[PDB]
Order: C-alpha cells, then sequence, then structure tokens
C-alpha cells in the first residue's frame, strides 16, 4: 500500500496473507468464513507450497492473536490467463477453522444486484494489504489500509494500455501518489455501508503503482457471487 | 422511490416485491422485528471491525 494509514488495532479483520516456504507473505487475501479464502489466481503461481496467516497486522515480532492455516483445496477459476488477467479469482478452503478474535473477523458477501446499485455506487471503497510502500521496495512489515475513489469505467479503460474487461474495476487516483502495490494483490477490497464491510474486489494489477494518469485494477467481485457460493460448497 | 430512497431505511440488503421493500440481511445476521435491521447472531459477525 503506497500512501493510506496504518491498520490500527482491530480496523482490518478480514485480511488474511499467504505466506510461503520462508513464513514470507507473497500476497493477501479476505476472510469469507471460518474455513474460506477469498484471493487472486495469479497469487497460485508465487509459491509451490503455501499456508494462510490471519490475525497479524506486524510481521516482525508475534504478539500471539496470529494463526497460521494450511490450506486443504485450492479452486482457481478456470479462465484465469496471465495474457489478460481476467477471472483473476481463487477461493481456498482451509483444514482447520479460523477463530474469529480481535483482529480476525470475516468481511460479508453481498448480494449481486444490491452491491452493484449499492455498493459499487458508493464514492469509495477501501483496500489493504502488507504490500510494497513504493513501486521499489520491500514488503511493508505493517498492514497499511487506503481509502480508494472507485473510478468512472470508462474514463479508466481511457487510461489502461491493457483492455478492463467486465470481471474487473478501476479504483484509486489519477494523480495522487496512493494506491495498492506488489504484495497487495489477492487482498481486500471492500465499501463500508452504515459501519459494516463488504467484500466488493480483489486486488489484481496495475501498471507501475499509484502513477499519474493510471489506476488500480480490481476483480469486481458482483461479477462471481455465485462462483463463490459454489466453491463455498463443492 | 423504494429502495432508492436511502436504501429503503435497510441496514442491509434491500429489494422489492409487489412494488414494495424488503430488508435482508448477511449470513450469521437476522432480520429484526421492524423488518428493517440486521441482528449478529454471534460476538464476530461478518463485516464488523473489531474494537473492544
Ligand atoms: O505486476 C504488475 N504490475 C506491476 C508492474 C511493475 C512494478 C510493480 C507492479 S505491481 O504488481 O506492484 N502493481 C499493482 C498491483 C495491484 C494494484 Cl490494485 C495496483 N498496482 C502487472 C500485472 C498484470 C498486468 N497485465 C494486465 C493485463 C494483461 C497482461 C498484463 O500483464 C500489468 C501489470
Amino acid at each position: 500500500i503506497v500512501g493510506g494509514q496504518e491498520c490500527k488495532d482491530g480496523e482490518c479483520p478480514w485480511q488474511a496473507l499467504l505466506i510461503n516456504e520462508e513464513n514470507e507473505g507473497f500476497c493477501g487475501g479476505t476472510i469469507l468464513s471460518e474455513f474460506y479464502i477469498l484471493t487472486a489466481a495469479h497469487c497460485l503461481y508465487q509459491a509451490k507450497r503455501f499456508k494462510v496467516r490471519v490475525g497479524d497486522r506486524n510481521t516482525e515480532q508475534e504478539e500471539g492473536g496470529e494463526a497460521v492455516h494450511e490450506v486443504e483445496v485450492v479452486i482457481k477459476h478456470n479462465r484465469f490467463t496471465k495474457e489478460t488477467y481476467d477471472f483473476d479469482i481463487a477461493v481456498l478452503r482451509l483444514k482447520t477453522p479460523i477463530t474469529f478474535r480481535m483482529n480476525v473477523a470475516p468481511a460479508c458477501l453481498p448480494e449481486r444486484d444490491w452491491a452493484e446499485s449499492t455498493l459499487m455506487t458508493q464514492k469509495t471503497g477501501i483496500v489493504s494489504g502488507f504490500g510494497r510502500t513504493h513501486e521499489k521496495g520491500r514488503q511493508s512489515t505493517r498492514l497499511k489500509m487506503l481509502e480508494v475513489p472507485y473510478v468512472d469505467r470508462n474514463s479508466c479503460k481511457l487510461s489502461s494500455s491493457f483492455i478492463i474487461t467486465q470481471n474487473m474495476f478501476c479504483a484509486g487516483y489519477d494523480t495522487k501518489q496512493e494506491d495498492a502495490c506488489q504484495g497487495d494483490s489477492g487482498g481486500p477490497h471492500v465499501t463500508r455501508f452504515k459501519d459494516t464491510y463488504f467484500v466488493t474486489g480483489i486486488v489484481s494489477w496495475g501498471e507501475g503503482c499509484a502513477r499519474k494518469g493510471k489506476y488500480g485494477i480490481y476483480t469486481k467481485v458482483t461479477a462471481f457471487l455465485k462462483w463463490i457460493d459454489r466453491s463455498m460448497k463443492t | 422511490k423504494l429502495c432508492s430512497l436511502d436504501n429503503g431505511d435497510c441496514d442491509q440488503f434491500c429489494h422489492e416485491e409487489q412494488n414494495s421493500v424488503v430488508c435482508s440481511c448477511a449470513r450469521g445476521y437476522t432480520l429484526a422485528d421492524n423488518g428493517k435491521a440486521c441482528i449478529p447472531t454471534g460476538p464476530y459477525p461478518c463485516g464488523k471491525q473489531t474494537l473492544e
């Protein structure tokens, strides 16, 4: 996360972190329930074997609220392609259920029509992660969050050198230096409504980070609600 | 204006059945008696930051 603010105690309980063999984070995720994590399909190609950590805010030392979970089944969208980055979504079922507590809670899955007319039409959403704080730098040791404005779908298609499919949406700033970055991929994009946070996007990609004339690209959760419900049953 | 008028006074989901506002909630929440509010069922309902 470039810019933004640090996630204070209890502010981003749905944040999940995928860690490799070296116990280091390489992507984020969103907690959907005690057994399921939502993330980006392209994250699955960032490490052979990985686990999921929840309740972490500072990767430097263990406070005692963190919990590591092994992945039982990986469900990646079969249509995902690195050539387009379309259908960038995946669901992970965990071997053991997540115990909810301070800094560990699921984000709500909204209904499709309501989400599109009420959440996606809001002025802003919130993105979070342990990603880089600059395009060039190491992964942040602290969990950060950032309020990102929903971007006009036409203005963003015009500003992109890559085709923005209907499975994607743009959020962020045209010139302001705030955006998600490397490492935040797979993480949560949630929209608040009456103090209740609903998952609306998955950090997907971007041309650089916080570049002028460029926006953050996210997977539109509403385009996959049926797919997600199915995956959380199979 | 129903759902278009301040989300039909609904806490969460708003739908229109027979040209009338109908509220609903996400899993883990129960619709209150007034048919508008959403009441959590556990200590860690979805979408709520944990502040305590
Ligand atoms: O890895 C990418 N970007 C990048 C580049 C250099 C440095 C840092 C980053 S970053 O990965 O840090 N950026 C991010 C990631 C999340 C968000 Cl929301 C904002 N910025 C990236 C991934 C996929 C595409 N893309 C899209 C469609 C078809 C083909 C294709 O290749 C473009 C670019």
